[PDB]
RNA sequence: AGACCAGGC
DNA sequence: GGCAGTACTAGTAAAGAAAGTACTTGAC
DNA sequence: GTCAAGTACTTACGCCTGGTCATTACTAGTACTGCC
């Protein structure tokens, strides 16, 4: 971060929500068809997994911006799966819209009067109306006539509550969602669901549904519908099913019942007023990353492919396969007897290779990790990337004791006190100190390793003499040859001094005082790190070969944190119990009793 | 369980406010908490 | 066709003008901006005026010489929302403007406006009954179909407008 | 400090009607004209729509079409650009609203 | 401390290709400066005071034509105590591809070390 | 995400409201040692004066108001609070509730002016009675808890660090914390 | 070039624009010389008093 | 030009309403531990970046030493925005609040 | 086959042995002293799905 | 980058 | 002199000893 | 509706330093050689 370079805009929020498939074919690049990666001569074919038109591929440029290795951010593309295949993570809650629902009339298994009640239950708790939809069980074989009259009283009284409250200073259009509400509202969902289930007819019209049977994943069979209920299908007036069809039904029950799942889909208000469509289940287009974000494993000679490609390049070898396989449909007994039993089989094996590449382990198979996997545990993407990082312009070598010390103060190495270095922007101030900062140069101390010019270019004292070195430092402070870097100086990267600021830090930092921040005072000598005595109570810090870490911070706003407020003056007294932590330990304690004896004269 | 709590997040097309010191991390804010509860307004002299 | 636009823009402001906030806006951001296309405004900023910083807190008159810009959290830089009236020289298609000649050339007749824009004419908006005579010595005339030199003024109609480029450039024809 | 400045900060362009930060990408540009930021999402075929001679940006691939350039940058880490990546892969869009509109 | 490592020039072919990297120098205009810690045979000397940077090997390329040193990866300095030469077994006899180098660095006991 | 606001209430990250006053008397663990360690102070008085400095910090405070209702509810409370908690009718909120304690000189906790009333008619003892109740009303006001502090991770690093004091016909230990 | 130090982050239209006369152009371009002498600028100033000497002259 | 200016006048009335007034804020009269560390901190940035200096320099070159001094003459220009949970806030300059 | 399990400790057994565990059977003789080269041809193990085990007795 | 092994506090 | 057998080669395809909740299926 | 139990998925201290090994069968092909 350059603090010479501010940004503008700022991300306020972040929401959730499903790529559809007509987003990802104009969000796209190029789509990606053939299953090989590179051919020889070590080129990606055009239309592989390693394409250049998904960005820029081992110094060869990229067909999309044009742009280099460095400068290219890698760009998305897609593959066009041929059938409407199941996505892993949503099938948990497909499996139990696809059960529930009447396959002859479409719409749930319950009373449309009661689906109803959900969806004026769940429009309140959409605001901060939490109490008002207990009020609405209060409004309350059967004819049609006051049915039809029932919806029209709880969905007036909605259309008064929702009104009176936005208008009583108490919930604005965008909706007040809390904690408390989000408690009553998958509280009524899981309370939804668990109703819709469990239904022997359709409540609309009375006859049954063949039951379904989810043998795993990748897989979906219809029961046998029993022979002492087809009566009920008379006087109304086992198979595995395709994926196709299970779309086919749910794009059905989801337009005769759009009005309830507006509300069971959304928490806060649908200012945008999109449908909810049963495609968003499903998918019918994968993305494939960037090809930044899939570069091949390189050790040396042995150049391994990414785990990812060799899960995409199944997932296209099926998808030709099946291209292959509907080519003898056009040609047309036996003939189709048997490619039709090879094509349902294509079905399964395009699904379990969708699985294979989002979820490794709802994949039936030392199996290639999925998408999932890369984010999931303590070695992930959340705990190990973004929780924790690595760091730059951070130490850590082991621990000698150190008096005559200041009790603030940690001692730095000369070997950490040359590779470490602060950014100093000259101003009239510094060019006493920072002018003879840049002539020392990288290996002296005090010194300085690099200088940022104005627009931002960098230029490296290691590779010069202290001829070269004496010109850069008149030039140091010179007023801009370019209007648009006018307000700008020179950032001088000058060393570690006696007036820094350092976080120490040993592991593991049990309680905050494990981690504070000391003040700098360089020795000459050797490659240890050296504290004083009051600091190891609070670090728990032997001498037994404990190496504990350094951190310099880089900019003024944590430069004047670690000094003040974040401090080790400031952590005398632990917030545990209020004791405190700090003092002398083992000779200064056996001292003192010989020291303050009535003996000593 | 991360995606569980993804399929949650997007089944109810969740909006977040970014208020929890972990969610300001993932997308790098600076923490709502200590020094960063506050702003800092600067008073310029003229017009 | 010059014409009044008032804008609303979002600046930085860089610790060196925290004594002088007009002076910094100015030669940053606006002092850039003259004479130079703008998309979002629609031609070339000829100037600005009346410029104004909305101040932070809106308990504050906009009498107060004193506002308040809101600092950076990372950096040291202020932002502020800004008024300001920009005038700015905006040519579209159909309209006719008076053009000052700079190169007569067989190709493009390369013409001012206002003795400052670029403009073109080609050769196919040009009609077949206008004829040019060479200058074998050093660059001669095109001959209207009055038998005369045309010199001086050239009303047209405007066909394109290329802003792409370093200047704008206007694509004139003869038609109409 | 730790976290982000001295880890993995980049300064990233952000589509504002998207909010999205791996959609955008650089346009290429002709001879004398400058190269701008310009999102494919949001963006249109110039077959598509049948134009104000400087919103029409190009692709490396001669793909000249006219769209999106409501972009700017905000500065993220870099490990979030690859969040976006794994979550697209899944079929999840994460939708990143600017305050200045 | 001792540590050692194979400096082996034959792990990017297969089946009785020709050999394109050879030990010693070519006849290339590469730099006098490694004369100093090499031999003529783009050996290391016995004895010679390595820090990084410096090389500890020299090998003349074919598909290159170029004389390129593999160089000392090691930020603490060493002395070279012996060079061995592992040659090949096989029925056909072959020109030397493997070289294995042996250092010695001086660890005289400074403060922070475990007694 | 738990932090204390401006409001002295302590809360969550989103906005919900775990406590409305951290503790119930919203002053740091580390100010409260010497707090109620009166004969402490009393000894030390100039040379606390010197640090706390209470007539160069009268300007921007409430001194009469505070005073006015914490004599209201204390002299209300001794002469009830003979009966259990159930009979009281109450009448009088707690001063520290009514008034912010950061702001208002003498909104103290209620114990805090039991056990300082109490050291101050035990033993009476050149600085007189007055002077060291309105000493130990600013060092209480100074020793608030400052608005922004990470109370719960302090709060959580105050039981898993003295867990590990533990290691490294009732369950007892970390199993019982476990539960 | 095209950085937040130079260019406004975000730049909106407040109004609809209307027209001018010459005579409030040449009250602008007889004051914003005036306001501006009194900066890589004077290159568009130098074409500004082109500007400002063609609605009041000839060259 | 319509879209924008309407867009404009809610997010300054928002703004306005919340707002809390000079004579209606209730926070506390004490500038915190916190509110010194960024005064200090978003200062020493701005004297490093050539902002004019209020004080008189006795050869400081530390420019978070020269933070430290204009804290001392409340020389400091600069407007503590403190936020209520609610998304009001209130107003404390530097010179109004006193020092522990 | 032979050279592949000691250079790994891995255990391939098309009919799996009487062992729980089927990784780390060969460990690096060190010879980084004579106390530690000695000390490799007189330890025992109990097997390494006890080591991943949450008991104490 | 993984797996296993050997360690440090 | 040229035919066919082997021995290789490089080529492209398959790989049994922890404790908690949530859930469906399950008799009645 | 119902309690009921079986089943399924889920976590299990922090940081640091070394070292090693890492696809295999086979299958069709071009070439080597023994032969008549
Ligand atoms: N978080 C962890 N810390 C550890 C672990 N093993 C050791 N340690 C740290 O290492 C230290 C080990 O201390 P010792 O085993 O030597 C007990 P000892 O009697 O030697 O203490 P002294 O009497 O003070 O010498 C202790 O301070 C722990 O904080 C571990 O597995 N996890
Ligand atoms: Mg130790
Ligand atoms: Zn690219
Ligand atoms: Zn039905
Ligand atoms: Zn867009």
């Amino acid at each position: 971060m350059d603090i010479s370079k501010p940004v503008g805009s700022e991300i306020t929020s972040v929401d959730f929500g499903i790529l559809t498939a007509k987003e990802i074919r104009n969000l796209s690049a190029k789509q990606i068809t053939n299953p090989t990666v590179l051919d020889n001569l070590g080129h990606p074919v055009s239309g592989g997994l390693y394409d250049l038109a998904l960005g820029a591929f081992l110094r060869n440029l990229c067909s999309t911006c044009g742009l280099d290795e460095k400068f290219c951010p890698g760009h998305q593309g897609h593959i066009e799966l041929p059938v409407p295949c199941y996505n892993p993570l949503f099938f948990n809650q497909l499996y139990i819209y696809l059960r529930a629902s009447c396959l002859f009339c479409h719409h749930f298994r319950l009373k449309s009067v009661e689906v109803h009640r959900y969806a004026c239950k769940l429009r309140l708790l959409q605001y901060g109306l939490i109490d008002e939809s207990y009020k609405l069980d209060e409004i309350t074989d059967i004819s049609s006539t006051l049915l039809n009259e029932l919806k029209s009283k709880r969905s007036e009284y909605v259309d008064m509550a929702i009104a009176k409250a936005l208008s009583d200073g108490r919930t604005t259009e965008r909706g007040s969602f809390t904690a408390t509400v989000n408690d009553e509202r998958k509280k009524l969902v899981h309370e939804f669901h668990k109703k819709l289930l469990s239904r022997g007819k359709c409540d609309n019209c009375g006859m049954f549904s063949p039951k379904f049977r989810k043998d795993g994943f990748t897989k979906i069979f219809e029961t046998a519908l029993n022979e002492k209920q087809i009566t009920n299908n008379r006087v109304k007036g086992s198979t595995y099913i395709l994926s196709t069809e299970v779309k086919n039904i749910l794009d059905t029950v989801f337009r005769k019942e759009q009005c309830v799942l507006q509300y069971v889909f959304h928490s806060r208000p649908n200012l945008s007023r999109k449908l909810v469509k049963a495609d968003s289940f499903f998918m019918d287009v994968l993305v494939v990353p960037p090809t930044r974000f899939r570069l091949p494993s390189k050790l040396g000679e042995e150049v391994h492919e990414n785990s990812q490609n060799q899960l995409l390049s199944k997932v296209l070898t099926t998808s030709l396969l099946i291209r292959d396989l509907n080519d003898d449909l056009s040609k047309l007994l036996e003939d189709r007897r048997v490619i039709f039993s090879r094509l349902m089989n294509a079905f399964v094996t395009i699904q379990n290779d969708v699985n294979a590449f989002i979820d490794s382990t709802k994949a039936q198979g030392v199996p290639i990790p999925g998408v999932k996997q890369a984010l999931e545990k303590k070695e992930g993407l959340f705990r190990k990337h973004m929780m924790g990082k690595r760091v730059n312009y951070a130490a850590r070598s082991v621990i000698s004791p150190d008096p005559n010390i200041e009790t603030n103060e940690i001692g730095v190495p000369p070997v950490f006190a040359v590779k470490l270095t602060y950014p100093e922007p000259v101003t009239a101030y510094n060019i006493a100190e920072l002018r003879q900062a840049v002539i020392n140069g990288p290996d002296k101390w005090p010194g300085a390793t690099q200088i940022q010019n104005e627009d931002g270019s960098l230029v490296s004292l290691i590779g010069m003499s202290v001829e070269q070195r004496k010109a850069l430092a008149n030039q140091l402070l010179t007023p801009s040859s370019n209007v648009s870097t006018h307000t700008l100086n020179k950032k001088v990267y000058r060393h570690i001094k006696n007036r820094d600021v350092v976080l120490m830090n040993r592991q593991p930092t049990l309680h905050k005082a494990s981690m504070m921040g000391h003040k700098v005072r360089v020795l000459p000598n050797e490659k240890t790190l050296r504290l004083h005595y009051a600091n190891t109570g609070a670090y728990n810090a032997d001498f037994d070969g404990d190496e504990m870490n350094m951190h310099f911070p880089q900019n003024e706003n944590a430069r004047a944190e670690a000094l003040n407020l974040a401090n080790t003056d400031s952590q005398y007294l632990t917030p545990t119990s209020g004791s405190p932590v700090r003092g002398l330990i083992q000779d200064h304690i056996s001292a003192g009793v010989w020291l303050t004896s009535k003996d000593s004269f | 369980t991360t995606c569980q709590f993804l399929t949650k997040a997007v089944l109810d097309n969740e909006r977040e406010q970014l208020d929890s010191p972990s969610a300001r991390i993932v997308v790098g804010k600076l923490n709502n908490v200590g020094t960063g509860s506050f702003d800092v307004l600067a008073k310029v002299p003229n017009a | 066709c010059i014409v009044r636009v008032p804008i609303a823009l979002y600046v930085s402001l860089a610790p060196m003008y925290l004594e002088n906030p007009l002076q910094g806006v100015m030669k940053q951001h606006l002092n850039p901006l003259v004479m130079k296309y703008n998309n979002k405004v629609g031609g070339v900023v000829l100037g600005y005026e009346g410029l104004k910083i909305l101040d932070a807190d809106p308990l504050s008159k906009e009498d107060t010489s004193e506002k308040l810009i809101k600092i950076t959290p990372d950096t040291p830089f202020g932002f502020t929302w800004c008024h300001v009236n920009l005038y700015v020289w905006q040519p579209q298609v159909g309209d006719v403007l008076e053009g000052y000649i700079f190169i007569q050339s067989a190709s493009h007749i390369g013409l001012l406006i206002h003795d400052a824009f670029n403009a073109s004419i080609k050769k196919n908006n040009i009609p077949v009954d206008w004829t040019f005579v060479h200058n074998d010595v050093e660059l001669g005339h095109w001959v209207d179909s009055n038998g005369e030199p045309i010199d001086g003024k050239l009303r047209f109609t405007v066909r394109n407008v290329h802003t792409t480029g370093r200047v704008v450039s206007v694509d004139g024809t003869l038609i109409s | 400090d730790r976290l982000l400045n001295s880890s993995d900060y980049t300064q990233a362009s952000v589509c504002r009607e998207c909010g999205s930060i791996l959609t955008t990408q650089q346009s290429v540009p002709r001879i004398g004209s400058i190269s701008t930021v310009c999102c494919r999402r949001c963006s249109m075929r110039f077959e598509d729509a049948k134009i104000d001679d400087s919103q029409i940006w190009e692709d490396g691939q001669g793909n000249k079409f006219v769209g999106g350039n409501e972009t700017t940058t905000v500065a993220i880490p870099f490990v979030l650009k690859y969040l976006d990546s794994e979550l697209s892969a899944m079929g999840i869009r994460l939708r990143y609203n600017v305050e200045p509109k | 401390m001792y540590k050692t490592e194979k400096v082996d020039l034959a792990l990017n072919r297969n089946r009785g290709d020709p050999i394109t990297q050879h030990f010693g120098f070519g006849n290339d205009e590469w730099p006098k400066e490694w004369l100093e810690k090499l031999d003529e045979d783009g050996l290391p000397y016995i004895g010679t005071y390595v820090e990084e940077g410096d090389p500890i090997c020299a090998y003349f390329d074919d598909t290159l034509n170029k004389t390129k040193i593999k160089t000392y990866h090691s930020s603490e300095p060493a002395y070279i105590e012996e060079v061995n030469l592992i040659g090949d077994e096989s029925n056909k006899f072959q020109e030397l591809q493997t070289v294995s180098i042996k250092y010695r660095i001086r660890r005289t006991p400074q403060i922070g070390d475990k007694f | 995400g738990v932090h204390v606001s401006y409001d002295n209430s302590i809360r969550d990250a989103d906005g919900t409201l775990v406590q409305f006053m951290y503790g119930g008397d919203a002053i740091d663990i580390t100010k409260e040692s010497h707090m109620t360690q009166f004969e402490f102070c009393l000894d030390n008085y100039y040379a606390l004066l010197k640090k706390y400095n209470p007539s160069a910090l009268i300007e921007h405070l409430d001194v009469e108001s505070a005073l006015k209702y914490s004599k209201k509810t204390l002299k209300y409370r001794k002469k009830h609070s003979k009966e259990p908690h159930y009979k009281q009718s109450v009448k009088y909120d707690p001063v520290l509730a009514k008034y912010n304690p950061a702001k208002y000189l003498g909104s103290v906790s209620e114990n805090f002016q039991d056990k300082l009333e109490s050291f101050l008619d035990k033993n009476s003892k050149g600085v007189n009675e007055k002077k060291f109740r309105a000493l130990m009303q600013l060092k209480y006001m100074r020793s608030l808890i400052n608005p922004g502090e990470a109370v719960g991770i302090i709060a959580s690093q105050s039981v898993g660090e003295p867990s590990t004091q533990m290691t490294l016909n009732v369950t007892l230990g970390i199993p019982r914390l476990r539960e | 070039t095209a950085t937040t130090l130079n260019t406004p982050v975000v730049i909106h239209a407040t109004q609809l624009p209307q027209h001018v006369s010459t005579d409030e152009v040449l009250q602008f371009l007889e004051s914003f010389i005036d306001e501006k002498e009194n900066t890589n600028l004077s290159s568009s100033i130098s074409q500004l008093k082109r500007i400002q000497r063609d609605f009041k002259g000839l060259p | 030009p319509e879209d924008f200016q309407q867009h404009e006048q809610i997010r300054r009335k928002t703004l306005k309403e919340k707002a809390i007034p000079k004579d209606q804020r209730a926070t506390t009269p004490y500038m915190t531990k916190y509110e010194r560390a960024r005064i200090l901190g978003t200062r020493a940035l701005q004297i490093s970046m050539n902002a004019p200096v209020f004080v008189d320099l006795e050869g400081e070159t530390d420019p978070l030493r020269i933070a430290m001094k204009e804290l001392a003459e409340k020389k400091i220009p600069l407007v503590i925005r403190r936020y209520l949970p609610d998304g009001s806030f209130e107003d404390w300059s530097v010179e109004e609040l006193i020092v522990d | 086959k032979m050279q592949y399990f000691l250079s790994t400790g891995n255990l391939v057994s098309q009919s799996g042995l009487d062992l729980q565990q089927v990784s780390g059977y060969t460990v690096v003789a060190e010879k980084i002293n004579f106390y530690r080269f000695i000390s490799h041809f007189r330890m025992v193990h109990r097997g390494s799905f006890f080591a991943q085990l949450k008991t104490t007795t």
